[PDB]
């Protein structure tokens, strides 16, 4: 039997599914550790690997990318879980190796690939503490090219009044996603700062794992794909909307939570964002 | 090697100059591990010898828009 992870229901994705909006024909690039293309509950449309020692983007040697992918688009059927945009076209853009790390240069090449292959949405459930002019130029270019760019805010928790949002999430062109639990309470590890844009479920998120498995993971890296999937649902209903229109709607229809420093604009509500 | 870097060219730099620059990086003893060719964003990544690094830093605003160390990101 199929289970609907609480987070998918929390952002109100099922309401859109019942109306026929499931992310069909929307291309979402999961820039991560790859995606296990053989998972029964996932369909991968294509991809590319930027990791020198791991040239196969469809072999996720970490598990992270597959989990993120499942939150974005686990198939709607009679098994496993259900993604936010179950009909979205998933692309595995591998920029992180088995150990979960990757060079900014590889990530930039992944963003370039996404732009060249007309991705509609980019999800980057990854980050680093170091700023980068080239990385900023890359995400800015993707956004200028019309791509909705979403990234995890980071799991660095709080640090007084200082921002703990990592890169690329910290860049203005990127939608930085924080994590809340099923009670809409900010996860203790969720990064904070003025760069935080929206929140999504990021605690004990059940999704697909390599080798026909499923499991619950924690992280703003689990929250991010809820928003990337949300963008895909919105585009499946309004295919002509620019990324600016998609982002504006997502941020203007959130359910307001706590102070913006800790919750950004609040929890996304994709049903409302779909107008 | 001075380390791994990412170099982005100014947008008025010709294709021949871009090619010439990368060939030089290799000739000096460096490497080219990635190349970027997007409208409005051209550059490359690779290992640079010290002489290449300082040359690019000195050419900031002319041939180079930015030159930085190649950082690492993580899925956590
Ligand atoms: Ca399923």
């Amino acid at each position: 039997a199929q289970s609907v992870p609480y987070g998918v229901s929390q952002i109100k994705a099922p309401a859109l599914h019942s109306q026929g909006y499931t992310g069909s024909n929307v291309k979402v690039a999961v820039i991560d550790s790859g995606i296990d293309s053989s998972h029964p509950d996932l369909k991968v449309a294509g991809g590319a690997s930027m990791v020198p020692s791991e040239t196969n983007p469809f072999q996720d040697n970490n598990s992270h990318g597959t989990h993120v992918a499942g939150t974005v688009a686990a198939l709607n059927n009679s098994i496993g879980v259900l993604g936010v945009a179950p009909s979205a076209s998933l692309y595995a853009v591998k920029v992180l190796g088995a150990d979960g790390s990757g060079q900014y240069s590889w990530i930039i090449n992944g963003i370039e690939w996404a732009i060249a292959n007309n991705m509609d949405v980019i999800n980057m459930s990854l980050g680093g503490p170091s700023g980068s002019a080239a990385l900023k130029a890359a995400v800015d270019k993707a956004v200028a090219s019309g791509v909705v760019v979403v990234a995890a805010a980071g799991n660095e928790g709080t640090s007084g009044s200082s921002s703990t949002v990592g890169y690329p999430g910290k860049y203005p062109s990127v939608i930085a996603v924080g994590a809340v639990d099923s009670s809409n309470q900010r996860a203790s590890f969720s990064s904070v700062g003025p760069e935080l844009d929206v929140m999504a479920p990021g605690v004990s998120i059940q999704s697909t794992l390599p080798g026909n498995k499923y499991g619950a993971y924690n992280g703003t890296c689990m929250a991010s794909p809820h928003v990337a999937g949300a963008a895909a649902l919105i585009l499946s209903k309004h295919p002509n909307w620019t990324n600016t229109q998609v982002r504006s709607s997502l941020e203007n229809t959130t359910t307001k939570l706590g102070d913006s420093f800790y919750y950004g604009k609040g929890l996304i509500n994709v049903q409302a964002a779909a107008q | 090697s001075a380390g791994k870097f990412i170099v982005i060219f100014k947008n008025d730099v010709s294709e021949d100059k871009i090619r010439e620059t990368k060939d030089e990086v290799i000739a000096e003893g460096g490497t080219i591990t990635n190349e970027y060719n997007m409208p409005g964003m051209k550059g490359f990544a690779g290992e640079l010898t010290p002489q290449s690094l300082t040359k690019f830093q000195g050419l900031q605003g002319d041939l180079i828009d930015s030159i930085e160390e190649d950082h690492v990101a993580h899925a956590y």
